[PDB]
């Protein structure tokens, strides 16, 4: 034989799941008491469409709460459609059965509504604060009754004389001896912004102050709702500063929706200024939130938009969105993914139109210029888009930034690389030794004068097939001619002698001493090798607390140094070493004019005292201050 | 038996000129052979590419240790002592021919060899035999001696030099001396490191490199000298004359600082001759105080 | 107002990572990354040899010699080469090997390398010096015998 | 009147919900079964303890994965105490109801069982993954039945008569079409490691390679042993297991709770500091929760401070109280109880290892950074941590002391612990502002790491004595009488020339006065009280992502100090005496004031000017 069951439920146990296991935080309760008079609002007031005669008992749509620290317990007042004696039975009795979702079913396709709650469980999470719970409800078709119960396996009803509600629910929460908190102004008005913010109805709080005080705590509308054409930058500015508290108003901002098998709205703002704590990393990032039917959800967490994007407030609603049990999560998470894509694209969007009006793109690019670099030096996928929003000062240009755009429209037709140099700051790369003979012979020279400019130009390799090059990275190439050529081999072939010499005294600080092209006036500079940390990387790397000191000699770079062939101390130490290779003053003049091109080039001493040392000794002078077995030793063995 | 018969058919074709005298040398497996060679075109233009004789440079070749290109010792092969002969080659036998001229000249961007590159095809090859000798007779040079040989070689290379040095000639002395130091090196590769073989070889190349460390310093190529006597030092770090030559060469290149050090470890190691080293710090402090008065004299109010 | 000093950092991530290796450079325990810079497991490594079959034809004289100056200081400065993978590829490696003595006497070697790309390794390997001090004069001898029995270290054991 | 009804619940409503919303990740059906199969071995282990003929049917205990991808199955077969035809209908087939809470409750009190499961809806985690789930048993004293439902309402019961099985049950999974990556070895194998790892009883997999058999958890977990009992050899092959580090551990601490909140912790210290320690894109995945040796969650951040991620370690409780998808923890409340007992703890380790001194050497060379991280950041163990601090110091030679060894030190007439911040070790040591106090025979710690700098910040005083920088102004050091006399007969001496040298360098210090720490070098700038030093802003120039644009304000002033027995200074005044408006006065003051801020670790504003003044000097000694 082959029997057949039906399943079956455990009532006590599983009134105990729904109440411990479902849900950790204990202010939730709100969200889903709201959200239930929300949904009977939605309810009449789409009855009452084709029948007015449904509004005689009340014609105003609205939520009330009602703290009494006499008594210990919490109202909540509703004017919603109201339920009768077997709606109570059949919903408020049953796990798991959920009246919005059949009132949406019986609904006609093609209707304006959309009403949270899906499971039928969401007014148990009322016995986290309560010891007893008390509905009092009036229908249109019946009279008023009381439903009691304290989730103990049973429930009581009994028609209810007393005070008439003209038509919705009253709920009476008994709270327990330690939930009191919950009676406070405080309390409530942050757990109904945090939660119930954009609720479609007015949520009047009355609280003693004597007389009755009352507060709507929700003025704020979700403008996101409205089609972007019809809202005026008024509009947009209220709500930014209604949601961020923000004494001026946005600088730019961003109202899209997708449409599909996954469709939402979003607003994105640009702030008019940088928060003054935007990368520290202990602040439980907020800046982007995910709401439901106008339900907050969930905050960003780095989910919706990547780390360098954090400054954007902005609010992400959906339709259609599977929740967990707990409506604080996502079901599929992997959904996250997708709307981060269209975020980013539409981020990226905004800035590229709003590189078009220059004087706000100036303030914008004054702001989050280090959050572009950082969004280079991290994103792979975006990286082409980003380095077109890149604003640099330029030895052409004055005090204005300009674009690699216009770098690159206003190049020669030999030139074939976008010059940069990296320093500590404009006044030091402007004057530097390296930028003479590029700057003489008329070209264009980026400067890059922030830390971030190290990270940033790690990653961009070229723009718009060009490649860029550093004038401070040994193997620089111009273009030249045929007598420049012959004259740099000239001057190579008649200087081998010296190179050798100046390699030989400095045995080990320099791997090789060659003949520059791109001095004028200074008799020599040090660069650094094609691969491995530049001067002022490796200046900001050492720097840095959270380093592994270890790992330094693995990215570090060889040190060449370069000296100038038309200079007279080059052309004077060159006759010296001819005349004499040994003799001393060649060798004081070499140390010295290394130690002044390693200062001067970026790298710092291994022991600055000995520098000045000898600069004293300088000083000092100018001022005047002040056997037979002998030759056994040294013949053969 | 028969080699003529043989190149014909290998696809050479050589005609020979002037018979030479005497008969066919063995020719086994290592042998000597000198010759004069000048290279040039067969038919495509008929320059010459190469030559040795026209200017007077001889060409050595041993015949038969590996040698890349086989078609040198084919052709040697069939040549007597004083025999003149002239011939062309196939693409095959000379097809990698850049890969023997690149340096064989130079070493003592070619456009003429590098024309093959681009278009090979048969070349004429003039030789010209004056003697070859077998192994045994003529003085092997070091480089193709053999590990067992080499080893008992080593000491005529170390007395040599020493002769040569106390004539009164270094250049030579040093190339002795080189010579030795290479030789011995080569062979430690042969031997485990830290076992008693590597260390006793360790021990009779160090005499050798402080030689070799003297005649570098007496003709004042000071810096090459303390490489050397570092190595030497930081393995040993007991040598008396290492630390010697290591500090004279210091005060030599006004290393004072050091060189001071260098002379008090020897002081400290050998304080049998205190008159020496004093001597050395005594005309070094002269040479520093001279240079010292020299650059007082140089500034003597240079701000005002 | 005016921050304090804080600890903001950019937390650059590095692909670095440590071998440890027998006498004669057998690979016995690799970090986690070097299994994926390296395509193999635990077992592999071990039953693969003796560690000159990972060197590159070229690099080995190289390495005899970083080997051999290791043994003679306790530590081998850093040296690029190339190394076998399990697909008979070839990655470019900046390693630096240290020797470890447990008791007046060496025990293993622990390595730490980094990956590099095809270009920086062609760089380095231009620059690479083409010979070592007391060579044995242009003697031809690449041209006639072209032939040594490399040296005794890479002997297998 | 007033009624009274019983609640009820909504079937089909409620399996949607179990399935549907309950868990997010589809790959913990194979946790819940193999826990409901490790139930179950506990179960009938726990019955043959009193009646050994209870294990008849077999001896073994094991559980067994065998994936079929000819037919698209997985079979989870465990020889556990099975249920007969009466716990099919109840325990399976009814929603909320738990069988081994019903057991665990009807044992005697401080029972030797500790199960998994109590909420009784842990088995419909299978249609996550599964069209249909057929369920084969057999207990002892009954018949062997099957089971079968495709969660659709209803499931039917039959007496099997295929293959017997001695005792136990046998799950048969049904996997859905786009649910296949399940019957792969490498998505089983990583699933059982990473959630059912610890499970006290073998699992093996079996596979077509001849079906070749696996084991799967061969780890034990040893934490459940007492720290006594366990030898160095076997917590560092756990360490191994656990880490895959190729390298034994350096420390082990293994300690225990009791009360209201219970728990027992394994932390180990690794020998080697990884070179991803600090890498931000890594998940705080140092530290383990388990329950019942089920895992539950990675450390998150807070379940140990951010300083102390080098730890690798398990924390296995029993009684805290989980979600529905044990996941993660109700009232997470707990996790701060938590953490400040493994912070005590972590610190009580430091402490014992520092009574070693070559472990506690090589420990300080590996984790030095994050100690002072620590002490920067932590507040109430700041004391504590201070202890384990090691410096360099000029009097230590190559070894490094501790602070309390240089109180021990130190002399009756000091009152203050002399430091000093720079690059590096070389340049520190040979800085001009420790020539004094170095002759006078005091002791001056060195710091060479931004990481110090960050740290002397917090650390004001140690053993009730404060710390003081030799590179900030109004330096003090004990004197006498005589030195303070020839002190001011020296300010009075040279009170002009300071005045003309503060003249010459308008705005570009703030004082120039006579030096009292300077023995052999002319001058040195010293900061103000109030600001950064230079080692300071040094660092705090090079962040990144620091807003500097009002940097300004934050830093120090510079003053100028001067030595009056160097032969410098006196020729400077007796030109400055005789012709103040001389160009060489002007031209080696310049000199002077760059060459001590290049040596006091600034730099220039424009190198280029000094570097064409050394070149003039240069050029006018050579006679060019
Ligand atoms: N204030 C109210 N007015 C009218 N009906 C209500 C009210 N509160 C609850 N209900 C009814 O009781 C049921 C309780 O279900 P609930 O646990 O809130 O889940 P859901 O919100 O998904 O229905 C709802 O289906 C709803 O129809
Ligand atoms: N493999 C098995 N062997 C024996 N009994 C089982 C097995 N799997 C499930 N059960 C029984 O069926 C019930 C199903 O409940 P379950 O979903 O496992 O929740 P819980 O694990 O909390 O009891 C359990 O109480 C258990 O007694
Ligand atoms: O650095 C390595 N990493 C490796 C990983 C696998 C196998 C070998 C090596 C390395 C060697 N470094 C060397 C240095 C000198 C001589 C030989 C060798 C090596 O075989
Ligand atoms: O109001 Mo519900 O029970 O969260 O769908
Ligand atoms: O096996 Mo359960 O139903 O997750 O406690
Ligand atoms: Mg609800
Ligand atoms: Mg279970």
């Amino acid at each position: 034989e082959v029997e057949t069951f039906a399943f079956q439920a455990e009532i006590a146990q599983l009134m105990s799941l729904i109440i411990n296991t479902f849900y950790s935080n204990k202010e939730i309760f709100l969200r889903e008491l709201i959200s239930n008079a929300s949904d009977a609002l939605d309810k009449i007031r789409y009855e009452s469409l084709t029948d007015p005669s449904k509004l005689d008992s009340g014609k105003e749509l609205k939520i009330d709460i009602i703290p009494n620290p006499q008594e210990r317990t919490l109202t909540l007042v509703d004017t919603g459609i109201g339920m009768t004696k077997a709606d109570l039975i059949n919903n408020l009795g049953t796990i798991a059965k959920s009246g919005t979702k059949a009132f949406m079913e019986a609904l006609q396709a093609g209707a304006d509504i959309s009403m949270i709650g899906q499971f039928g469980v969401g007014f148990y999470s009322a016995y986290l604060v309560a010891e007893k719970v008390v509905v009092i409800t009036k229908h249109n078709d019946d009279e008023q009754y009381a439903w009691e119960s304290s989730a103990g396996g049973s429930f009581t009803v009994r028609a209810d004389h007393g005070e008439p509600i003209g038509r919705g629910t009253k709920v009476i929460l008994h709270l327990k001896e330690d939930q009191t908190e919950y009676l406070e102004e405080r309390r409530v008005k942050e757990v109904v912004k945090k939660h119930s913010q954009f609720i479609g109805y007015p949520i009047t709080l009355y609280l003693e102050k004597k007389y009755i005080d009352q507060e709507e705590l929700n003025k704020t509308k979700p403008i996101w709702t409205r089609n972007p054409d019809d809202i005026t930058q008024e509009e947009y500015g209220e709500f930014y500063k209604s949601l961020t508290n923000d004494w001026e108003d946005h600088l730019a901002v961003k109202h899209f929706s997708v449409e599909g098998q996954l469709e939402f709205r979003a607003l994105l703002f640009i702030p008019r200024r940088a928060p003054f704590d935007l990368f520290e990393n202990k602040k439980k990032k907020n800046n982007i939130k995910l709401y439901v039917r106008r339900v907050f959800i969930m905050d960003s967490c780095d989910e919706l938009i990547p780390e360098y994007l954090n400054f954007i407030r902005g609010v992400v609603d959906s339709e259609d969105l599977p929740l967990n049990i707990s409506r604080e999560m996502l079901q599929q998470s992997k959904i996250l993914k997708v709307i981060r894509k269209n975020i980013v694209k539409k981020c990226l969007e905004l800035f590229s139109e709003l590189a078009e009006d220059k004087e706000n793109y100036k303030k914008f690019y004054e702001a989050f210029s280090k959050n572009l670099k950082l969004g280079i030096h991290e994103d792979s996928t975006n990286r082409r888009r980003l380095s077109e929003l890149l604003r640099y000062h330029t030895s052409q240009s004055g005090d204005e930034m300009t674009s690699l755009s216009e770098y690159v429209s206003r190049m020669k037709e030999t030139q074939k690389s976008i010059y940069y140099i990296t320093g500590e700051s404009k006044e030091q790369v402007a004057n530097s030794a390296f930028v003479e003979r590029v700057r003489k012979r008329g070209f264009e020279v980026v400067y890059m004068t922030e830390p971030i400019d190290e990270y940033c130009v790690q990653q961009l390799k070229e723009f718009d097939g060009k490649s860029l090059v550093s004038v401070t990275k040994e193997g620089l190439e111009l273009p030249e001619d045929e007598e420049e050529k012959k004259k740099m081999e000239e001057s190579k072939a008649k200087f081998e002698n010296l190179c050798k010499l100046m390699k030989e005294i400095l045995d080990k600080k320099v791997e090789k001493v060659t003949i520059s092209n791109r001095l004028v006036s200074s008799p020599c500079c040090i660069v650094t090798s094609t691969y491995g940390w530049t001067a002022n990387m490796e200046r900001i790397m050492k720097a840095q607390a959270l380093r592994d000191n270890s790992t330094m000699g693995y990215m570090m770079a060889k040190k060449h140094l370069e000296i100038n062939p038309d200079h007279p101390i080059v052309e004077t130490l060159r006759q010296k070493a001819e005349a004499d290779k040994n003799d001393k003053a060649v060798k004081d003049l070499v140390v010295l004019l290394f130690e002044t091109a390693l200062l001067s080039s970026g790298f710092s001493l291994e022991d600055p005292q000995t520098h000045s040392n000898r600069i004293y000794r300088m000083i000092k002078l100018g001022l005047g201050i002040d056997d037979e077995d002998a030759s056994r030793m040294e013949e053969v063995d | 038996a028969d080699i003529i018969a043989r190149l014909r058919e290998d696809g050479i074709q050589k005609r020979v000129i002037q018979e030479g005298r005497g008969e066919l040398p063995d020719f086994q497996d290592g042998t000597k052979a000198t010759f004069h060679y000048r290279t040039l075109h067969s038919d495509d233009e008929g320059t010459v590419l190469d030559d040795s004789r026209a200017r007077g440079k001889p060409m050595e070749l041993i015949i038969g240790k590996k040698f890349k290109l086989p078609v040198w010792e084919t052709i040697v092969c069939t040549m007597r002592e004083g025999e003149i002969a002239q011939f062309l080659c196939d693409i095959k036998h000379v097809v990698l021919y850049p890969l023997v001229a690149k340096s064989l000249r130079n070493i003592a961007g070619h456009a003429d060899l590098d024309a093959l590159q681009q278009n090979p095809q048969p070349l004429i090859f003039h030789m010209e035999m004056l003697k070859v000798e077998s192994p045994g007779t003529y003085q092997q040079d070091p480089w193709a001696m053999t590990d067992e040989e080499k080893a008992k070689a080593v000491p005529l290379i170390h007395q040599e030099g020493n002769r040569l040095y106390r004539e009164g000639h270094v250049k030579e002395a040093a190339a002795k001396y080189y010579d030795a130091i290479a030789c011995l090196k080569n062979l430690q590769m042969k031997e485990q490191p830290g076992s008693p073989e590597w260390i006793q070889l360790d021990q009779q190349i160090t005499p050798l490199l402080l030689n070799y460390c003297q005649c570098k310093l007496v003709v004042e190529e000071y810096y090459e000298v303390l490489d050397h006597c570092s190595s030497i030092l930081n393995k040993y770090d007991d040598n008396v004359k290492a630390y010697f030559k290591r500090g004279k060469a210091h005060a030599a290149v006004w290393n004072a600082q050091e060189a001071q050090a260098d002379f008090a470890k020897v002081l400290e190691l050998d304080p049998a001759l205190a008159p020496v080293v004093s001597r050395e710090l005594q005309a070094l402090e002269a040479r520093i105080r001279q240079k010292d008065e020299e650059d007082k004299a140089r500034f003597r109010g240079i701000f005002s | 107002p005016l921050q304090p000093p804080s600890i903001l950092e950019i937390r650059t991530k590095n692909f670095i990572f440590r071998t440890k290796h027998k006498l004669d450079f057998t690979p016995i325990g690799c970090d986690a990354k070097g299994r994926i810079v390296l395509g193999y497991t635990e077992a592999e490594l071990c039953t693969r040899g003796s560690g000159y079959q990972f060197i590159h034809a070229a690099d080995m004289l190289y390495c005899a010699e970083s080997h051999i100056r290791m043994i003679k200081t306790g530590e081998s400065g850093m040296i690029v080469f190339r190394l076998l993978t399990k697909n008979n590829r070839w990655t470019w490696v900046q390693s630096n090997a240290r020797l470890l003595y447990k008791n007046g006497r060496p025990d293993y070697i622990i390595v730490t390398q980094r990956p590099l790309t095809d270009e920086e390794g062609t760089e380095h390997l231009r620059k690479r010096n083409t010979k070592l001090p007391f060579m044995f004069t242009t003697g031809e001898a690449v041209l006639y015998e072209a032939t040594n029995p490399f040296p005794a270290i890479m002997d297998p054991l």
